[PDB]
DNA sequence: CGCAATAAATGTGATCTAGATCACATTTTAGGCAAAAAAGGCTTTACACTTTATGCTTCCGGCTCGTATAATCGCACCTTATGTGAGCGGATAACAAG
DNA sequence: CTTGTTATCCGCTCACAATTCCACACTAATTACGAGCCGGAAGCATAAAGTGTAAAGCCTTTTTTGCCTAAAATGTGATCTAGATCACATTTATTGCG
């Protein structure tokens, strides 16, 4: 099947919790650059082509969950606020 | 009169990224048709154009320009004249 | 047959299929119900906005 | 049709349902050619211009 | 951003002037020659606004120098073409005229608050002169009208003033001259001065609007329309199509017209027309106006040339021309493909072949995001006119493109979620999509020719969700049940079979060390299994070779076979399995147990070798054919034999003229038809003793296989229903009407088929696709009801708040009479401590789950009531909890928060429907089902004991029974019964009570061919008025030869001979008629006709003589009916087609019988004050016996039960039990498994109101959520302390009208009945908030359930990692 | 001190190029400075732009008026025949109460 | 006997079609005309102040060209010491082992 993918629902008690882990973060990675993610290198997926790796993909971030934080619109709210993000050429 | 994705990307990257590259070119040609109506409203004033630029008379009111012109053909990747016609 | 970009028509605002282009597979609504049945979300607001 | 040659035995999978696998001898001979044929045509008018 | 709550209220002409610039009265649109549209036309730019961008319609403002200057020639601002589909206008009409959304929206609005009724009378005055009062002189009616003869006479003398006023006229004017104030407060007083029925019928609506009216910002002058906006004309464009000409739309006739229904009443009848033709004008204006706003209501409207249904506003709208349910539901996909489907070995469980080319197109705003990162290009331009359509094509990244992007395979049509699952593509060189043929048996799709559609997510967030549920590894186990859903289909399961195969049939057990030693034969322990003995499995086949094998620690005697598989699974995760022959429905067993205890990988990897070893020896098997492979048992020559000697008996009998040709023409049927069925048995037996690997089949494609038998027992494909048409014979057809042919067709393809037996086999052959052409069509209709209803049932929370005491006790006593079932407590955590009988230390914990080993104990002793959490027990405002549910079926733990069980539930019933829906047809009129057991008898040893028997001593010589409830069960050593019969009616036992008897002895013996009747109680026999000859004669039998007075029917007696009721009745010694002690009715006993007496006028009778007999015959409608019209029967709360009356008060049974048919009221309970008593029909089958404590709302007949009727005392824990599980009952005949929680979802959805019965100080319209049983029963001298009892009763509606009755008003509008919850809404002014499923759909948002849910949006994974939990 | 064994270090000396010399006469090199050929400079004159007042003419364009006219009326012939049940108000017959 | 409300019945207006993609091919009838009228524009040349274009008329600045020749870089080859070169034969010194 695919790489540690059953192992994330085994070790927590639910399963349309690790939806939102890996979702409403996941996609917020992308349009807020890839400076967020403080964590190593390590916890990233593997692609194989021309000798090299690629992509990053998720799933592999989940190890230390929490019970109450932020809201649920201010997720969107100072993200775009700090990062603007955009396409420029020369 | 509304424009689909497809193309949605390209009309937008032709008609913004034109003023970076006249920076580069002679002070002189560049300024007149710059500072004229692209800052300000209204081009082609003659008279009074003479008196901004502070030099030749009202003779290459029509010469710069056409000068200039010619020197729109740089901005190759870049775009924004050619899309009003 | 296979599409990805095409024309849209003023007041429906929807994918169609001309000649050179081909045309888009109706999301039929048979196929709604059976994705509400998982209880996803994003995957079905898409097909119904954008 | 035609009448070709047949070593009836199933074939490791590739058979599953409805699935024929055909020798390249049989493509070799374009035996199986058909013509199909189209229409096309231009027609001239007479615009303003 | 997003959409919250939305607000609705009327509309002001105050309102309507601040958007509007101005009015049109000019109904020429634009012109054809400058294209320029006409000035205060339809079309003006003036008011709707300029045409082209930045851009006035004269010519004054062209470059873009202005960005928005008002002209002081044009008068038209500088904006773009955008602001067109945006703002509006109105039109001043001189003549008022009432809208059409308030007028034929019952209750009135328009006329029911101006005292009129609702179409007595606001309907007439429209048409012809009917001059009706609007004010009044001196105290007058508001209601009564004036005819114009009675006008010319009440003008002058005899009369007053009287305010006169034509139509539509009067209607406005008094909406402004009247005081919602007082007038409240006049009909108020008027609800219990006169009757309920005269005036208060009408004046329930009265008090209920105004109240809106009042509570809200509105008034109600403001119904009436005095202009009227207009569309945009983005929305009726104007665009010229090809050839110099135009295109507008027909809407736009119903503008020029309008305008010439004011202007004429204005300067031509209002001032000159007498009046016998002004009225009909002001006539066609109202109907020319509620026609645009909407048509088909009254009056339809046809335009000029062409007629055609005409074209107006709300019908392009909602699309009120399709009757609504066709809406046009449907988006179109941007990226999609479609190809021909093929297959791939290669492929695995998890992947799916696609098309080179396709590829390509598909991914293409992604193949172009990744090729300006690497170096095959750098701008999004120059690689557009790289692979346009030339010979550049070049592959490069397409592979890397496409890696962790799964697809979702539909395959229409989709019932359950299985039809859509996800798989990750890979790349493969071809112009088809290759399938995983495992998968196949969830598409259900074979590879012929068919054709399949893909979509590809674009959102990560759908990427992800591709990978949690929508993959196929994930969902292994079905819904429904629990059953593995894909196992082996043909090729992988004959690569198994093969490998494990043996020889059995072996001798017994011996030292067995040298001689034998043949293959690897099946044995006990001997053979090679004692003389090779191998330590480590590696070296033992090669050149095949079995013996023993070492496998958890024990000892046991095998083959390489059955051991080549059996070995890989303790690899992962050790286990037992049976020593049988590994078969399709062998594995289903050890998938289940692969995934009880482990999660979903563990179990998934042995779906791997099972596909390699597959395909492998599935090459190698050297199957053909040939001229002398279609051998044929010798057992065919055998059934025929016996069956020959009926046949030269048959026509015998027919040239003799016994026996008439209908007798021999369903004879010849009752030995063929079986004839056929013994003969594949029989084959069968001979293909697995000395040889089983013989082959047979002929030479074509589909997706059987050679050897006939190898792949009937693999359990791949072939019925011993094709399989006959192979080796044995034709069978027996059917003709175009019903019947079937008389001569069979024995003659079988190999010998070859003649001219005429080859005629008959194409009449059978048209049955074929003739009885499928329904479940084809969609069934999928039943998950049409229950989806668009219970959108809203989803898991709320985890724990609601309840207790253990007041839930739901699930007794043991349910089903049609008493069949309970471990599917109904199949996972359910329990409530209370449950005291079972036992040792110490054996109770069960009050908060632990159940498995199936759990209930397994309490269906054992227990078989009393057992308190469980339950979905109808929930107390919570819309939802149910976890605990309070159970299992989640699709997995093997707790439902998780978010599973909506409500749409899952309607899915998992709704696909089994394709497998249902039998007979429903006419052979020759069926009036009863089918039945057998002419005599019992013990195969155990016991005793014979009798219970509530009354058997004595018959003039006839006989032991025949009074009672009508005996049994006849044995009585084991601890007085239980171990078998249970039942005894018919006037039934002979050989012994009584107290006889002791053995295995294999008869005890009974009745004669179901005749329905003996015996009186209950003594008297003497008295004929009533049946003279022979005139009433009853006598007709002897040509068989028996015994002679009996057969009385005659009621429609064969003459003239005087019906006046006269034949019956045999019994009095005292006085010559009064005995009554019966409770019921109140004479004892009089009926015979009707077809009965034969015996008995003599003035002969002393007992109780328990046979006073005569009654032939029983066939009757009673099939009440045993399955698929989608009996599940819409019950959920719809619907009154079934199979009646069944029920009593309403409980008592004892008292038996009654009468000459038209059973009387009383169906079995009327005596109780100990005033039994009552009605009539049923003889269509109604007899369930309960006598002797029986039966209360109200338990089934009394069979089949169906209304809802409503068992509703006035079940109450709720009750009528939600019954319709559970009598759904459950259509589905257990069938074959398949379903938990019955997927119904106990769906069904509390139904007691969501209940009306209120006792008023008081209320109405009766009332009627909200059953969840306030502690302040609204208690509102007596407890809670509020008013002394103003009133009680209530539940109420069970059907699953349509439960969403009907919503708060919230775009629910019931999206269903059924729309137009008029948005005038009930706007009223009031609802403020409805998104918490349903639907209402979410329509306006573009997150779903309000699901992954994204109040309780689980409270918990994330987000903080940016540690850079955002300082920012709240 | 001697012994072991895989790597690094040793000599040979005739053969055949590789790298170096010199002081003076020939041949190359560098940037230098005007001239010619080219860039834009900043003049002063040759002409050409659409625009817009206008009014006069013929041709094509777009709109109405009144007049003249008969009528305010009449057969025989060709081919089909919507679907239902559910929801609703109104008209009629059977019923108990006065 | 007469009256009322109520239940059952009918015809009526009323609200109300849901299995899912695509391809090929094909398609429209009718208001009386003629003479007289005012309408727009056919695009005609006109003419002016105003504007922006388009010749090339000497100035000044840049840039390639050919130029001169003062001073620095460049072969002549036969002889001669300090340098290099190969292969793979045999001899040498490294740290330990025993």
């Amino acid at each position: 099947a695919r790489v540690t993918v059953q192992d994330a629902v085994e070790k927590i008690g639910n399963r349309f919790d690790l939806v939102l882990v890996a979702a409403r973060r996941a996609r917020q990675m992308q349009v807020g650059g890839k400076d967020p993610l403080v964590p190593e290198e390590n916890d990233k997926t593997t692609v194989i082509a021309l000798r090299e790796i690629e992509e990053g993909l998720i799933n592999n971030q989940i190890l230390d969950v929490r019970e109450r934080q932020e809201q649920q619109e201010q997720e969107a709210a100072e993200l775009q606020a700090v990062t603007a993000i955009a396409e420029g050429r020369r | 009169t509304l424009e689909l994705p497809l193309d949605s990307a390209t009309t937008e990257s032709l008609r913004a990224a034109t003023h970076d590259v006249l920076a580069g070119l002679t002070a002189r040609e560049a300024k007149v048709l710059r500072m004229r109506f692209g800052i300000d409203m209204n081009t082609d004033h003659t008279l009074e154009e003479v008196g901004k630029q502070f030099d030749v008379t009202r003779e290459r009111i029509r010469q710069i320009e056409a000068k200039a012109l010619r020197k729109l053909r740089h901005p190759s990747r870049s775009e924004v004249l050619r899309s009003f016609l | 047959h296979a599409r990805s970009t095409g024309s849209y028509s003023l007041v429906t605002q929807q994918p169609l299929g001309g000649k050179a282009q081909f045309g888009g597979q109706r999301f039929g609504e048979m196929e709604v119900w059976a994705l509400e049945a998982y209880g996803a979300a994003y995957t079905l607001q898409e097909m119904l906005t954008v | 049709g035609q009448n070709m040659r047949v070593a009836f035995m199933p074939w490791n999978g590739y058979n599953f349902e409805d699935s024929i696998l055909v020798s390249e001898r049989v493509v070799q001979e374009d035996r199986f050619t058909t013509i199909h044929i189209q229409e096309l045509a231009c027609v001239s008018r007479d615009t303003k211009l | 951003e997003e959409f919250d709550a939305i607000k609705i209220a009327l509309a002001s002409p105050d309102m309507i002037r601040s958007w509007s610039f101005g009015e049109v009265k000019k109904p020429e649109t634009i012109n054809y020659r400058t294209f320029k549209p006409e000035r205060d036309g339809l079309f003006c730019a003036r008011i709707f606004g300029p045409v082209k961008d930045y851009e006035c319609l004269c010519g004054k403002y062209k470059r873009l120098k202005h960005r928005g200057v008002i002209c002081e020639k044009c008068g038209v601002e500088v904006t773009q073409t955008k602001v067109r589909r945006e703002r509006m206008g109105h039109i001043e009409l001189a003549s008022p005229t009432a809208h059409i959304w308030f007028l034929k929206s019952l209750p009135s609005r328009i006329g029911l608050l101006l005292d009129m009724p609702l179409r007595d009378i606001e309907r007439v005055l429209y048409f012809e002169s009917y001059v009706v009062i609007e004010g009044g002189m001196t105290n007058l009616e508001r209601q009564q009208i004036l005819t114009e003869e009675q006008y010319l006479d009440a003008l002058e003398e005899f009369g007053d003033e009287f305010d006169a006023k034509m139509g539509a006229e009067a209607i406005q004017a008094l909406l402004k001259s009247m005081d919602l104030e007082q007038e409240c407060e006049q009909l108020r007083e008027e609800l219990n001065e006169t009757n309920s029925e005269t005036k208060r019928k009408k004046l329930t609506k009265r008090i209920k609007l105004l109240e809106a009216f009042v509570q809200s910002g509105n008034k109600p002058e403001w119904m009436i329309l005095t202009v009227l906006p207009v569309l945009p004309p983005d929305l009726r464009p104007l665009v010229p199509l090809d050839g110099g000409r135009f295109a507008t739309s027909d809407l736009n006739d119903l503008y020029r017209r309008v305008i010439n229904r004011n202007n004429r009443l204005k300067r031509l009848l209002d001032l000159a027309a007498p009046d016998i033709i002004v009225r009909n004008e002001k006539r066609m204006l109202q109907e020319a106006v509620d026609a645009l706003l909407d048509n088909g209501r009254r009056g339809r409207a046809i335009t000029g040339s062409n007629k055609r249904p005409l074209k107006s506003l709300a019908d392009m709208i909602k699309g009120k021309q399709g009757r609504f349910r066709q809406n046009l539901l449907g988006k179109r996909v941007d990226y999609s493909g479609r190809s021909v489907i093929t297959v791939g070995p290669y492929l695995r469980l998890h992947q799916c072949g696609l098309p080179k080319k396709m590829a390509l197109e598909l991914f293409k705003p992604f193949i172009y995001g990744k090729l300006e990162l690497r170096g095959l290009a750098t701008t999004i331009k120059a690689a557009k006119k790289m692979v346009e359509r030339e010979e550049a094509v070049v592959w490069d990244i397409l592979d890397e493109v496409i890696r962790e992007h799964p697809v979702l395979l539909n395959r229409a049509p989709t019932l359950h979620r299985l039809g859509i699952q996800a798989f990750e593509p890979v790349l493969i060189e071809g112009k088809a999509i290759q399938l995983h043929p495992l998968v196949c048996a969830a598409y259900n799709a074979d590879f012929d020719g068919d054709q399949m559609a893909v979509h590809v997510p674009l959102t990560l967030e759908a990427q992800l969700e591709a990978r949690a549920l929508m993959m196929s590894t994930n969902n292994i186990l079905s819904p429904a049940n629990g059953e593995p859903i894909i196992v082996p289909s043909q090729d992988v399961v004959l690569g198994l079979y093969y490998m494990t195969r043996d020889c059995v049939n072996a001798k017994g057990e011996g030292m067995v060390l040298t001689g034998p030693k043949e293959a690897e034969r099946l044995y006990r322990s001997g053979l090679a299994s004692l003389h090779a003995r191998v330590k480590v499995r590696i070296t033992e086949y090669e050149k095949d070779a079995n013996g023993e094998l070492v496998a958890k620690t024990s000892l046991k005697d095998t083959t390489v076979g059955r051991a080549i598989l059996w070995m890989i699974v303790p690899k992962g995760l050790p286990y037992s399995i049976v020593n049988q022959a590994l078969g399709k429905k062998a594995i289903s067993k050890m998938l289940n147990t692969c995934y009880r205890i482990l999660g979903l990988k563990p179990t998934v990897i042995f779906a791997d070798q099972i596909m390699y070893t597959g395909f492998a020896y599935a090459a190698r098997s050297g199957a053909s054919v040939g001229i002398d492979d279609m051998v044929i048992p010798e057992k065919k020559h055998e059934i025929i034999s016996e069956a020959e000697a009926e046949v030269a008996e048959i026509q015998e009998q027919f040239q003799s003229g016994l026996v008439t040709a209908g007798e021999r023409y369903n004879k010849v049927i009752d030995i063929w038809a079986a004839a056929n069925d013994r003969v594949s048995k029989a084959m069968m037996d001979n293909l697995q003793t000395e040889t089983v690997i013989n082959r047979d089949g002929q030479e074509e494609k589909q997706v059987s296989f050679n050897s006939i038998y190898m792949m009937a027992d693999s359990g791949a494909r072939g019925s011993a229903a094709q399989i006959r048409q192979l080796a044995g014979m034709r069978g027996l057809m059917a003709k175009p009407d019903g019947s079937i042919i008389e001569t069979p067709i024995t003659a079988n393809f190999r010998e070859g088929l003649n001219v005429l037996q080859y005629f008959i086999s194409t009449h059978g052959a048209r049955k074929g696709l003739a009885d499928t052409a329904l479940k084809t069509a969609n069934s999928g209709y039943l998950t049409r009801r229950l989806v668009d209803v219970a959108q809203d049932l989803v898991v709320t929370e985890d724990d609601c708040g309840t207790h253990e005491g007041i839930m739901m006790t699930p007794v043991i006593e349910g089903g049609d009479v008493k069949e309970p079932l471990r599917d109904r407590v199949l996972g359910r955590v329990t409530a209370e401590d449950v005291l079972k009988p036992g040792t110490a230390d054996i109770l069960v914990p009050r908060n632990t789950l159940l498995h199936e080993q759990w209930c397994d104990l309490l269906e054992e002793n227990s078989v009393d009531a057992v308190k469980v959490r339950s979905v109808v027990s929930c107390d919570t405002d819309f939802g149910v909890c976890a605990h309070c549910y159970g299992r989640d079926l699709a997995r093997g733990h707790i439902i998780n928060k978010g599973e909506a069980i409500g749409v899952i539930a309607a899915q998992s019933i709704g696909e089994p429907g394709t497998q249902l829906t039998m007979r429903t047809f006419h052979i020759g009129g069926a009036a009863s089902r089918a039945a057998a057991e002419s005599s019992i008898q013990v195969k155990n040893k016991g005793s014979i004991k009798l219970s509530n028997v009354k058997s004595v001593v018959n003039s006839s010589g006989k032991l025949v029974i009074t009672s009508r409830n005996t049994e006849l069960k044995l009585i084991d050593e601890f007085g239980r019964t171990k078998e249970s019969y039942k005894v018919p009616y006037g039934a002979v036992l050989a012994k009584g009570d107290g006889e002791q008897v053995a295995g294999g002895e008869t005890v009974a013996n009745w004669d179901p061919h005749t329905m003996p009747v015996i009186t209950e109680v003594s008297g003497f026999v008295r004929f009533t008025d049946m003279i022979d000859g005139q009433t009853i004669t006598r007709q002897t039998d040509e068989l028996t030869g015994l002679s009996s007075l057969v009385v005659l029917d009621s429609a064969e007696r003459t003239a005087g001979g019906k006046d006269l009721r034949p019956a045999l009745k019994i009095v005292d010694a006085q010559g009064n008629d005995v009554l019966i002690p409770g019921t109140d009715m004479p004892a009089q006993y009926f015979l009707p006709g077809k009965a034969i007496v015996q008995l003599e006028d003035g002969v002393q009778i007992s109780s328990g003589d046979t006073l005569a007999r009654i032939p029983q015959e066939s009757g009673g409608t099939k009440d045993i009916t399955g698929g989608l019209p009996r599940v819409a029967d019950l959920f719809e709360a619907r009154r079934p087609k199979e009646p069944a009356i029920l009593a309403e008060i409980s008592g004892i049974v008292s038996f009654g019988k009468e000459t038209k048919g059973k009387r009383r009221l169906v079995i009327t309970p005596v109780d100990g004050s005033d039994p009552y008593e009605e009539m049923i029909p003889k269509w109604r089958q007899l369930n309960v016996f006598e002797g029986e404590r039966v209360e109200r709302g338990d089934v009394i007949s069979d089949g169906p039960e209304a809802p409503h009727d068992i509703l006035r005392l079940r109450g709720v824990h009750a009528v939600t039990r019954y319709i559970v599980n009598e759904v459950q009952d259509v589905y257990r005949l069938q074959g398949v498994k379903i938990n019955d929680k997927h119904i106990e979802v769906i069904v509390r959805q139904m007691l969501r109101k209940a009306t209120i019965v006792n008023a008081g100080s209320s109405d009766f319209l009332e009627g909200e959520q059953v969840e306030y049983s502690r302040v609204k029963i208690a509102n007596r001298e407890l809670e509020a302390n008013g002394k103003v009892g009133a009680t209530y009763s539940r109420d069970l509606l059907g699953i349509t009208k439960a969403s009907l009755a919503t708060e919230s008003f775009i629910s019931a509008a999206s269903f059924q009945e729309t137009t008029r919850v948005l005038t009930e809404a706007a009223v009031a002014g609802k403020r409805d908030e998104l918490r349903g499923l639907k209402e979410n759909v329509i306006v573009g948002r997150l779903i309000p359930a699901g992954t994204g849910y109040a309780y689980h949006q409270d918990r994330m994974r987000r903080r940016a990692a540690g850079e955002a939990p300082a920012a709240p």
